[PDB]
């Protein structure tokens, strides 16, 4: 790749990102948003840090970038709702997808549902649904790599709870149970250090992923000895 | 009538689409576009559902262009073989390009700055009737999309037809 030309195409990109609304500066990623040649789009850049080798740094920028490219592809193919791709510029690791319009994530969502309620049992109907979203999703052999209730978004009408899971940067594809329990294992972690006093709602969720996957037998054995190993 | 759209990342670059029906002179306007004689990318109307489709491969296609990395030969080859799901160059310019039969043609063209393109002498080239672009649904044929694509139940499920294409075509690369 012409050098020359790839640093064009490098300051034309940031040139456009520039003068976007940021969304979340993130530890390894900007996100902005803005319209895509007429559609609501997220705009993902996995920027240089300058700290480190940049061989290195552009080789991971890359990795992740095809790693949720590759993910969000394989969700949409089997039906599993997460962001349609619409663009991924890997001269600059960025990813152009649709915005999930007046979406709130699922975090935020437990956070207002548990100050107004004062309980958590309002939330097993949500509970419930990403049993069945995670069921599926495990089903196909898809790993999330980093399952936190930041990482679902609800789409407007929230109360119908419709999820769309985002962040693939670290999804991978496997059959093995305790690849399985390790990804619901990165979860029920997260709800603990989130969402304070949920582990009935994790449970909830878990009976649900137990009923809407017939392959949750090994991945709930596996998922307790991750409990116990801790790893 | 014409249908032009600003590239949002290549700000200096118009994308023009052009649609033609009871189009005659059909294997010719294919001959002259191995020739290099006529101006622009001969797309097989009846498999885009929608400009959007057409802007994402014109968007990839200049991306890549500017980058010196095209798969085909041409702007004007890599525009329609981004349309393709697979990365198959000859069964992408052979099936979402113009057959010798084909009675609807649509055109796509793309200006950078002001070095224009001749558009009514490319018109002038076409033995058929130019309809406005909002005419497109009338020749687009679901079911062949739905075959060249091989769009499934679990993707009419979460999302359009539009959707699953363009999700097929932005990540063909890395796949
Ligand atoms: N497609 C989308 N539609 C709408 N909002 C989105 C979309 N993608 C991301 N967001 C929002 O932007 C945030 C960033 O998403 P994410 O994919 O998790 O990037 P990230 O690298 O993980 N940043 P961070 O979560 O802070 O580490 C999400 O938490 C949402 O609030
Ligand atoms: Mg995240
Ligand atoms: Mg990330």
């Amino acid at each position: 790749p012409e050098a020359e030309a790839l640093a064009a195409a490098r300051e034309r990109s940031s040139r456009f990102l520039s003068g976007l609304e940021l969304v979340k500066q993130g530890a390894e990623a900007r996100v902005f948003r803005g319209r895509f040649q007429g559609r609501a789009a997220v705009i993902k850049h996995r920027f240089p840090k300058g700290y480190r080798h940049p061989a290195l740094e552009a080789r991971l920028g890359r990795r992740r970038t095809v790693q949720e490219a590759r993910a969000l592809l394989r969700c949409r193919r089997a039906g599993i709702s997460a962001p349609v791709v619409f663009f991924v510029d890997y001269a600059s690791n960025c990813l152009y997808m649709e915005e999930i319009e007046g979406s709130v994530t699922v975090r935020d969502y437990i956070q207002s549902t548990m100050e107004t309620e004062k309980t958590p049992q309002g939330l097993s109907n949500l509970a419930k649904t990403i049993g069945q979203v995670l069921a599926r999703m495990h089903d196909e052999d898809l790993i999330h790599g980093d399952l936190t209730t930041s990482n679902m978004l609800l789409k407007p009408p929230l109360e119908q709870l419709n999820i769309v899971l985002i962040d693939f940067g670290l999804s991978f594809i496997s059959a093995l149970p305790e690849d399985k329990g390790v990804d619901l294992y990165v979860l029920e972690k997260a709800f603990l250090s989130t969402h304070p006093n949920t582990e009935t709602v994790f449970e909830a969720f878990l009976k649900s992923y137990s009923t809407s996957s017939k392959k949750a037998r090994p991945v709930l054995k596996k998922l307790d000895e991750v409990r116990l190993r801790g790893r | 009538m014409q249908l032009t759209h600003q590239l949002d990342l290549f700000p200096e670059c118009r994308v023009t689409l052009l649609l033609f029906k009871d189009v005659k002179n059909a294997g010719d306007l294919r001959r002259k576009a191995m020739e290099g004689t006529i101006d622009g990318s001969l797309i097989n109307p009846t498999v885009i559902v929608d400009p959007f489709q057409i802007l994402v491969a014109a968007n990839k296609a200049v991306h890549l262009y500017k980058l010196g990395k095209m798969k085909t030969r041409t702007l004007s080859t890599e525009i329609i073989f981004n349309l393709s799901p697979n990365n198959n160059i000859s069964e992408a310019l052979k099936k979402f390009g113009i057959s010798a039969n084909d009675t609807s043609i649509l055109i796509v063209y793309i200006e950078e700055g002001e070095k224009q393109i001749n558009q009514e002498y490319l018109i002038s080239q076409v033995e058929g009737h130019q309809v406005s672009l909002k005419n497109l649904p009338e020749i687009m044929n679901i079911t062949e999309v739905k075959k060249i694509y091989k769009l499934s139940s679990q993707e009419e499920s979460i999302g359009t037809l539009l959707d699953a294409i363009i999700c097929r075509m932005s990540t063909k690369d890395v796949l």
